[PDB]
């Protein structure tokens, strides 16, 4: 009918297998695709906006799209390594540089 | 695991459906259970096209669900997590889309595949014997590959025959040979 | 006999095999179907659309692979079924094109019957590399003058014909066609350019008139004409020059020189512009999708000076670009700007100006050669471009109408002399003998002096008494085509024998 | 030359008119049946050898 | 065929209709919905499979209720033709909204066809005297000549017209047709008017033109196949009453503008400033149609209201493709007073030539030239500085070039009431002769005033003397 | 491990989607190659779609593509051949030799998505290339390490400037060279050859003292983008790992940002600014940092540029101005006026200008004659209409001095006995601020206009100016 | 909005709707869609000088922007005679003060 990330077929068929990937995608996230630089994250729902979250590639960015289903996350890092399923723990705090 | 990919048509969605169920390997079972949760959906025509047609709540949509298995209990537990994949996206309207989908896919898990052998004209049954017949001696439908070589009757090919299946198709029929005849007379 | 001939075409058709591919046609209208199905689609094939229709297919998704049609709407119908040709595009390349025009799909729209082409070839043949060249050496005059001085012509080479609409804009590669006839009468094969003239977009009564002044003017013969005329399809358009580049292609692989005018590519543009955004693909800068470099460009590199191992067959190109309002930062423009070793700038308000050929000669440019110019006419038209571009700073002091010093009036007096001595009607070229002398005259002050209105004059009747009296002189530059000490003393004594008097 | 060509292209096509009439004439007779079974016993024979 | 349908959607006037039996229909089919509006006429466009087809609707769109029978009367619209449809005014499903009554006709023909082939052309281009000093120096007509006119919002494209019908179409006795594609009642009333009192129309009598008038209200897609009802007609003379024809179109801006606009709709992405992706095929094709063939040489006739007066807009600019010669007519130098009001340096005519009207003519119209485009040239010069700080000989070139200027103000005829000035209509012959003794300045050394808004050079002279006076 | 079966799926012209396997993707930026009998198709995966599709860039051609058809992966990042083994080949975008001389690489292949290096390895040193072209060495001195930019309009002498920056330069310094090409013709490819041939610096026998990529505009714009990338790493393998110097020369870098904005819009990232694509800075950062000043060895890249319509106030240009250490303006008017180089005098400004970095002496000369020309070029307007009638005799004299030293700017070049026919001429930079400090001082008005055109130095100067004397 | 007001014929009653659309000109830029496609449908046009405006005509019509190409086949006879074409003649003062300069 129409397109939804939870539509992803992977996602799809893991709920239909009666397994929903919610509580552990609270923060944890895993990429759904990965393309410009822009990783949909599937999870992260503990997320306060713009808070620093850091890939399994080390990667850190920021979420100027959450979206219920996706995070658009913006790279801080490089997408060089970054593939699909990418684990994105929350670091859980938001954007700070030392200052002093 | 899918039974051969569909996607182009969102078929994906009922191809997931099929490979969740085929690792829980309740294809047959969950194809019957389909077919009867979708005749009694459309043998409750009203509420089963009108109940179809969204405009269903969370809460409401989610009564529908409850209502659904209150028409039956045995329904298979795979299509039955796709059911609340469909009432919290609210997507109904590939139901029966995904019935039929989910039927290709079983089909073609099963391997069985339908046919046709349009003519402008009913076709004989002889016809249909000899050309099974032929059909399973060439390569193109073995056996485990199975054919309903059917009659359609369709004057858009004006007379002659053309068998269908698998993406091949043999024409020979009287109009396509009429249309290279008239070029070529018309070269 | 006719009989005979039809009884030859029925005899022509007999049986046929099972069909491994189809797919039924869904979306048709737009006339872009895409169908569902071909996975055997290979990419850029034929496919025969059972309609009768032919269409290629350009773009293959794994819902429904959009093949562009050639053929009619109406005539496709939602779920045909399409049986794959199994042939990319291809085009009939030979001889027998000599003299005969077509269609993109190669069928003689002249109806001088069937063509006696050598082969079949592919459109989509990839320009040979920097091995298979070899260095530039081939003159090409184009009975212009201005046009051999200023931006001489040699072969494999692009100059690319930028300026106003149809200001004659057909006429100026005609010129160069009817000069090229003098080397095509002349029995020196690799001199014989076989002419291909493509002519994109155009209406019908145009090429018809076209096609009558060359048959007129006789050099249709070794022209070959390739049309893709406006009614014809924009994806047919857009195969028509890369079709029109196999054909060429056949001449340059066999050591034969030819020369492809590209007229006009502007209209080619829009018909992939058309194209692309009926594949739905994203409209790109002026709604010429980017990609449209590249596909211009794989077209432009197939003009190449081969190397004496090919024969040294060179296929010459001309693009043509009708710039509109000269807006050459238009995104295809500039493309083909930076592409072509050539820019030959031409200017309306020169035209209006009754400057015709109306050349804009500041921005044309031939970036390549001057072994693209004979060496004669090199040693001549040496100092016609110093005096012109000192002309042109003389000319800017002359606006306003400020009193000249006397030396830049002298500048701007031997300048305007030699703008009237540039002027040519159009369809009558000049041979390049006779045309060494006008610059040497020119060039050597003589018709500074010699005023405006009776340089027209003088022109007519300098050849005349060249014709009469030192036609040794000019035998002598057709067989040695480099002036020497000799011929240029000699032809000082005849220019200032009929300068003065 | 120039009438000589044009009436063979004259009688090509007055000829191929003709053809048309011949194509409509087959199309009417039971030939029409007939050949179905032609393209029947056709399709055996291809489909056989395939 | 009865294929029955049902009106899924009416998104505007490209109504979708889903066709409920299988039964398939075909692109270009045409199809009747039959309301207390009468018939309404669809034409099919796309298939959008399952049956589902996206129809561009002709006629008026409004009342429809979704779930509403369909029944196509498939194929091309068919109009009436014949030569007793010469003198009607026809809408585009043949009905006389001259209301002639039901048009009289012999064979009825699909709007749509094929447009001649390569093979079929026989290109021809005369001579043709327009009794119009400026269009016969810059671009002599000819006999199947395709003719163009890129002038202002209808502020005088209408009025030029006008002139050229009643000089070369009164005396041309073959037949003529006027389309006029979206244009303004008031227009159509006064042409239907002044063509029966003109007796080009003999109402009771017959009619050697033929008249369709299409009016700019009516509804996008009506105006699109106005034109093609227009070229059956044409056809149907040029072909199957083999008689010499000639054609008008005014104003051919809305019909490109009128494929624009249900372009996006359609769902086709709309190219460069708007206009239709599919804008060359259509141009190309309605040119293709038009075009001079051995059955008949066609003159036609193309008046464009350029939009905003941007020729390099993509509809002009591709009208330039399919003509042979243009007059363009420039808005401000109606302003500037100038009847004629056609740009002089861009007017351009094939036949304009050395050999075509011969070399005298073309010396003549090149020095014409060549004089206003140094005029032009010292505008800046004349403005920043003066005409007494400008050289003599240039005093002399610009006096000559305003007196040129002047001699073109030649007075309208079917406008000489407009103007209010009678109207200056001069022969061929007598124009070559005119321009040549100006360019001699045999006759500068009299009023540029005396030159100004009258015709051939003893009118000058004549206005002269009343001017003395 | 096994090279991930995909399938292609969609051919939508270079841009391709393949499926692979289930469970297994590559990464970002990663290579695979599909066995055709067009050899090796290679796809940079540029987009994972997610759901095991992947959405690659073709850099070859797409004719033929049967969708669903079997993609190898070689697995990663797309690796070029790097060696001094690679002297005196023409190499293609696919690191294939196309000059053919069997298997170049000395033993090692890199990646071309070789990363800027860090801050901490990046130190300037201002150091000084001198080309020996008296104007380009005077008024505004090039540096070693640097990046120069050659913006002009195309081969308004652009390709003859590099070929005698190679004459001069390339053979006499001890560094290679590398010239590479992006989008240039396989005319200009038969020119460059035999001319580089000719100048000895491929040297037919054994190692040349430059290697040769050249890339074609044919080529479909995945392998435009990433020539420059192939070339860029071959480099690096001299600055790194041999530490060697370089002196690079890329070829025209507008068709690497005509290449990168459109495959930009294919890649659906929606165009920015003028069309150009939204990720040019970073593109353009990534390439200009790559190459370096550094502890590991000094890149000298000379980067011609189109500037389109000779504005360079354009987006793709103007972005260029700010990212070249070293810009030089090269134009038409120039060339017109028959001066060798086409530099545009007083519009150019290279890095180091500084006033006695490239020592008092030299900057002060050089001010001198900024002023001197500067005073021809106010006074230029006024004699336009009015005349010279108006001005001073003072005026005149500087006047006359520019117009001198406007022609004393042209000085032959041997790869221009192609162009001009007049064999070069190669001034010190110690000679050239002699001999410009002469004419200003005013010891050389005495020396004709023409007598400082087409020749060197001040001994060249008065040379021509006793031979036009008689 | 504009064809249906009409000056109808005597079948019809000749009544009429006499449309006068004033069109709100930014700048008085008149070369702009909005404007020309007004230009096209009408038959004459009124702008509006706002140099004479300031200069106390209040208010002020230009006349060399103000036409009306089918005005005077409805003037009646003393407003046909009394004006003999004063455009004419405002059009050779307008020449006049043009070649003044």
């Amino acid at each position: 009918t129409k397109a939804q990330p939870t539509e992803v077929s992977s996602i799809l068929e893991e709920r239909i297998k009666g397994v929903s990937d919610e509580a552990n995608l609270n923060e944890t996230g895993r990429v759904l695709a990965v393309g410009d630089g822009i990783a949909r994250v599937f999870g992260l729902n503990n997320i306060q906006a713009e808070e620093l979250v850091e890939f399994s590639s080390g990667v850190k960015g920021m979420a100027l799209n959450l979206e219920p289903g996706q995070v658009g996350i913006v790279l801080f890092g490089s997408d060089r390594l970054v593939k699909e399923g990418e684990l994105v723990k929350r670091t859980g705090n938001i954007v700070d540089v030392p200052v002093g | 695991p899918p039974p051969v990919r569909l996607f182009g048509v969102e078929g994906t969605y009922a191809t997931a459906l099929y490979q969740a169920a085929a690792k829980n390997s309740s294809i047959d079972a969950a194809f019957q259970s389909l077919q009867k949760v979708e005749s009694t959906v459309k043998k409750n025509p009203k509420l089963g096209h009108l109940l179809l047609n969204p405009a269903l709540s969370l809460k409401d949509r989610n009564s529908v669900i409850d209502a659904i298995v209150e028409t039956h209990k045995n329904l298979d537990g795979y299509v039955v997590n796709l059911l609340k994949v469909l009432s919290e996206n609210n997507r109904l309207g590939c139901f029966e889309k995904i019935a039929s989908d989910f039927g290709v896919l079983n089909d073609a898990h099963n391997g069985l595949l339908k046919g046709t052998v349009t003519s402008a004209e009913p076709l004989d049954p002889k016809s249909f014997k000899r050309i099974e017949k032929a059909l399973s001696a060439s390569k193109l439908v073995g056996q485990g590959k199975s054919l309903k070589l059917e009659n359609v009757v369709k004057p858009e090919i004006k007379g002659g025959l053309i068998v269908e299946l698998g993406d091949k198709t043999v024409d020979l029929s009287i109009s396509t040979k009429i249309q290279k005849l008239n070029k070529v007379l018309e070269d | 006999e006719v009989s005979s001939i039809l009884e030859e075409r029925i005899k022509g058709v007999s049986d046929e095999a099972n069909l491994n591919e189809t797919g039924r046609v869904l979306a048709v209208g737009d006339g872009i179907a895409r169908v569902f199905g071909l996975n055997n689609i290979q990419a850029e094939e034929l496919v025969e659309f059972s309609s009768g229709v032919k269409g290629m297919a350009l773009n293959l998704e794994p819902g429904q692979v959009g093949i562009v049609l050639f053929g009619s709407d109406r005539l496709v119908k939602e779920g045909e079924l399409v049986k794959r040709t199994g042939n990319i595009v291809d085009v009939p390349v030979g001889p027998g094109l000599l003299g005969r025009v077509v269609d993109a799909l190669g069928n003689p729209i002249d109806g001088k019957g069937p063509i006696d082409a050598a082969g079949r070839s592919r459109a989509q043949v990839k320009a040979p590399g920097i091995l298979p060249r070899r260095s530039v050496h081939e003159p090409v005059q184009t009975g212009l003058k201005a046009v051999d001085a200023l931006v001489p012509i040699g072969r494999g080479q692009r100059e690319l014909i930028i300026g106003d609409r149809q200001t004659g804009k057909t006429a100026v590669a005609l010129d160069t066609i009817l000069n090229q006839k003098r080397w095509n009468n002349g029995s020196d094969e690799s001199k014989k350019l076989y002419c291909v003239y493509v002519a994109v977009g155009q209406k019908r009564s145009t090429v018809a008139q076209l096609v009558q002044t060359l048959e007129q003017h006789d050099a249709m013969k070794y022209s070959i004409i390739v049309a893709a005329t406006a009614s014809e399809a924009a994806p047919l358009q857009y195969l028509a020059p890369f079709t029109a580049a196999s054909i060429g292609e056949w001449f340059r692989d066999n050591g034969k020189h030819a020369l492809i005018v590209y007229d006009d590519l502007s209209k080619q543009a829009v018909a992939y512009r058309q194209l692309s955004l009926l594949l739905r693909r994203p409209p790109g800068r002026e709604a010429y999708p980017g990609d449209v470099f590249y596909l211009h460009s794989r077209l432009l590199e197939r003009a190449a000076k081969l190397s004496e191992k090919e024969g040294s067959g060179s296929l010459t190109a001309l693009p043509v670009i009708e710039t509109q309002g000269g807006d050459v930062s238009a995104y295809i423009p500039t493309n083909v700007i930076s592409i072509t070793d050539g820019q030959i700038f031409l200017e309306a308000e020169l035209f209006y100006k009754g400057i015709r050929p109306a050349i804009n000669v500041g921005l044309s440019v031939s970036r390549v050669g001057s072994a693209a110019q004979v060496k004669a006419l090199k040693q001549v038209a040496g100092s016609l471009k110093l005096f012109l571009a000192q002309y042109r700073e003389v000319a800017a002091f002359a606006q306003f109408g400020s009193d000249l010093d006397a030396s830049t009036k002298q500048t701007l007096v031997r300048g305007e002399r030699l703008t009237q001595l540039l002027k040519q009607n159009q369809y009558s070229p000049l041979a390049t003998e006779e045309q060494v002398p006008l610059i040497y005259a020119g060039v050597n002050g003589h018709l500074d002096g010699i005023e405006l209105s009776r340089i027209g004059e003088f022109e007519s009747s300098f050849l005349s008494y060249l014709k009469s009296n030192h036609n040794e002189l000019l035998t002598e530059i057709r067989e040695k085509g480099e002036l020497s000490k000799e011929l240029l003393a000699s032809l000082k004594s005849a220019t200032e024998s009929f300068v003065a008097t | 030359v120039r009438y000589e060509a044009s009436l063979r292209q004259l009688e090509q096509r007055q000829l191929a008119k003709s053809v048309i009439s011949r194509v409509q004439s087959e199309l009417g007779n039971p030939k029409f049946q007939e050949k179905v079974l032609q393209q029947s016993i056709s399709e055996i024979e291809q489909l056989l050898s395939k | 065929t009865p294929i029955t349908g049902k009106v899924t959607a009416v998104i505007g006037a490209i109504v979708d209709v889903h066709f409920e039996q299988s039964e398939l229909p075909a692109i270009l089919n045409a199809l009747e919905i039959k309301t207390p509006q009468g018939k309404l006429v669809l034409e099919v466009a796309q298939h959008l499979g399952e049956n589902t087809v996206r129809t561009i609707a002709m006629d008026g769109t409004e009342g429809l209720v979704r779930g509403e029978k369909v029944l196509d009367t498939g194929g091309p619209i068919s109009v009436p033709v014949g030569r007793e449809t010469l003198g009607r005014i026809i809408n585009v499903i043949g009905e006389p909204i001259d209301e002639r009554g039901p048009i009289k006709s012999k064979l009825r023909k699909p709007i749509h066809a094929d447009p001649p082939s390569f093979a079929e052309q026989s290109t021809s281009a005369e001579i043709l005297e327009t009794g119009i000093k400026v269009v016969d120096l810059l671009a002599p007509y000819a006999r199947g000549g395709k003719i163009g006119l890129f002038g202002g919002a209808g502020v005088g494209k209408t009025v030029f017209i006008q002139e050229l019908i009643n000089n070369i179409a009164k005396a041309h006795g073959g037949f003529s047709v006027f389309t006029g594609v979206g244009e303004r009642t008031r227009e159509g009333n006064d042409l239907y008017r002044e063509m029966k009192e003109t007796g080009v129309i003999n109402l009771e009598g017959e009619s050697k033109v033929a008249l369709v008038f299409g009016q700019m209200n009516e509804p996008p897609g009506a105006r699109a196949r106005v034109a093609l009802t227009g070229l059956t007609i044409a056809e149907y003379f040029r072909d199957e009453e083999g008689q010499d024809v000639l054609l008008f179109i005014d104003n051919i801006f809305r019909f490109t503008q009128a494929g624009s606009e249900v372009s996006a709709l359609l769902g086709r992405i709309p190219s460069a400033v708007g206009y239709q992706p599919t804008l060359a095929t259509d141009m190309g094709l309605l040119q293709e149609r038009i075009t001079t063939t051995k059955k008949g040489s066609v003159t036609s006739v193309q008046a464009v209201y350029v939009p905003a007066d941007d020729l390099t807009d993509p509809a002009p600019a591709t009208t330039f493709a399919h003509l042979d010669a243009t007059t363009v007519l420039s808005r401000g130098i109606s302003e500037l007073g100038i009847y004629p009001a056609v740009d002089p340096l861009d007017s351009k005519s094939r036949l304009l030539d050395a050999a075509v009207v011969g070399q005298e003519h073309y010396d003549v119209a090149s020095k014409v030239q060549e004089t206003l485009q140094t005029y032009k040239s010292l505008q800046d010069i004349i403005a920043i500085l003066g005409m007494d700080e400008l050289s003599e000989q240039d005093k002399l070139t610009v006096e000559r070039a305003r007196k040129i200027q002047r001699f073109l103000s030649q007075p309208f005829a079917v406008a000489e009431v407009f103007t209010g000035i009678p109207g200056k209509l001069v022969r061929l012959k007598d124009t070559v002769a005119s321009f040549k003794a100006v360019l001699e300045g045999k006759y500068d050394n009299i009023p540029e005033h005396a030159f100004y808004m009258v015709g051939g050079i003893e009118d000058v002279v004549a206005k002269a003397e009343k001017l003395a006076a």
